[PDB]
């Protein structure tokens, strides 16, 4: 009885992690020793003609990007664990998240160290042109 | 392939939207094609679902430097034999809104004490995971009659934890400087351990040099077994699975091949007292 929603590839980064006191950390020290990415993640069949923006309601890559299911994106989402906000929500689920194609091989790492620039709505370092 | 950690337990039939599936397996079957999702405008989100997860299926083989590793060797827990506890669990199965995953109802250790929580699981929602109560029976085992009248019988998993760090504490202060979980068939007791575990680098008690055992969520701190009053959290646990170690039957028929003063009382704390005093039996005999 039950949907299966994981695969075997990330049994020891997903178990490591929902035990961890600092997930986050966990998971960069994880990928430190050459543990690989977390696969599985819902990867967006879109035009990559939209706006380039990070965090959005319908897919919004463009050319230089790939967009993403949210969720997928949540570290917290992945493991099941406590978000770090103090209300406890989560930013990237029911979102979609526009990652650098160069760094698509791991979208959770990713928004892990990355910020949004609130002003321009994209990827500090990776889109936000702002002065 | 596919694992059974995380399963998702809910008896929903479809389910989800891309924005909302932790994984690319979640998706719902409409937004998939050619191994990759699409974007369907006119298909809203779900924004009422709760999805009980499975914690069942937990896999501690990490290799981080400086994290120690929860599972030792059988000559690593040789050297820790004071550190030994036993420790088994009885579990409840998910029911009504939610079916394919156990919950732990009665948690033993070989102190004597046996622990009774409320059926707790991990459920998902649009927004986070809400760690809350759940529907849940005891098994259809004839035998886990006992376990009825312990349904409406649990604490919350606030205060159980608590209580664990309270007893390893008092039992261990003066004899480790840590735990070893000695178990038989670990998979349920190492789900029950994320209740009441964590871990990390290693660290110093607050209030002195020696090695933190315990953490408390309240105070972002650390404490050793004599310093842990109030912590909620193990920390840093070892153990080790003897049933690996090559038996062939059930828990009680290699526990008396050894020993004739443990009868089987069917209690959570029964089988972790024999799993422990096989352990002995099996590791400094010959
Ligand atoms: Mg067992
Ligand atoms: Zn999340
Ligand atoms: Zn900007
Ligand atoms: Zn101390
Ligand atoms: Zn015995």
């Amino acid at each position: 009885a039950g949907n299966a929603t994981e695969v075997p590839a990330n049994s020891t980064v997903l178990s490591f992690c929902a035990f961890a006191v600092d997930a986050a950390k966990a998971y960069k020290d994880y990928l430190a020793s050459g543990g690989q990415p977390i696969t599985n993640c819902v990867k967006m069949l879109c035009t990559h003609t939209g706006t380039g923006q990070a965090i959005t309601v319908t897919p919004e890559a463009n050319m230089d990007q790939e967009s993403f299911g949210g969720a997928s994106c949540c570290l917290y989402c992945r493991c099941h664990i406590d978000h770090p906000n103090p209300k406890g929500f989560c930013d990237l689920k029911g979102k979609y998240v526009q990652i650098p194609t160069t760094c698509a091989n791991d979208p959770v790492g990713f928004t892990l160290k990355n910020t949004v620039c609130t002003v321009c709505g994209m990827w500090k370092g990776y889109g936000c042109s702002c002065d | 392939n596919v694992t059974g950690l995380f399963k998702d337990c809910s008896k929903v039939i479809t389910g989800l939207h891309p924005t909302q599936a932790p994984t690319h397996l979640s998706v719902d079957t409409k937004f998939k094609t050619e191994g990759l999702c699409v974007d369907i405008p006119g298909i809203p989100k779900d924004m009422t679902y709760r999805r009980l997860i499975s914690m069942m299926g937990f896999k501690m083989n990490y290799q981080v430097n400086g994290y120690p590793n929860m599972f030792i060797t059988r000559e690593e827990a040789i050297r820790h034999v004071r550190a030994w506890i036993g420790f088994d669990v009885e579990g409840c199965h998910a029911t009504r809104e939610a079916v394919g995953t156990n919950l732990p109802l009665q948690l033993g250790f070989s102190t004597g004490v046996n622990l009774v929580a409320v059926p707790t699981g991990y459920v998902d929602t649009p927004n986070n995971t809400d760690f809350s109560r759940v529907s849940a029976k005891p098994p259809p085992g004839d035998q886990f009659k006992h376990l009825i009248p312990l349904m409406y019988k649990g604490l919350p998993w606030n205060v159980v934890r608590i209580k664990i760090v309270q007893m390893l504490s008092d039992t261990l202060k003066n004899l480790s400087d840590r735990v070893v979980f000695v178990l038989w068939a670990h998979g349920f007791e190492l789900t029950s351990m994320k209740y009441f575990v964590k871990i990390g680098p290693e660290r110093t008690c607050c209030l002195c040099d020696r090695r933190a055992t315990c953490f408390s969520t309240a105070s972002d701190t650390y404490a050793c077994w004599h310093h842990s009053i109030g912590f909620d959290y193990v920390y840093n646990p070892f153990m080790i699975d003897v049933q690996q170690w090559g038996f062939t039957g059930n828990l009680q028929s290699n526990h008396d091949l050894y020993c004739q003063v443990h009868g089987n009382a069917h209690v959570a704390s029964c089988d972790a007292i024999m799993t422990r005093c096989l352990a002995v039996h099996e590791c400094f005999v010959k």
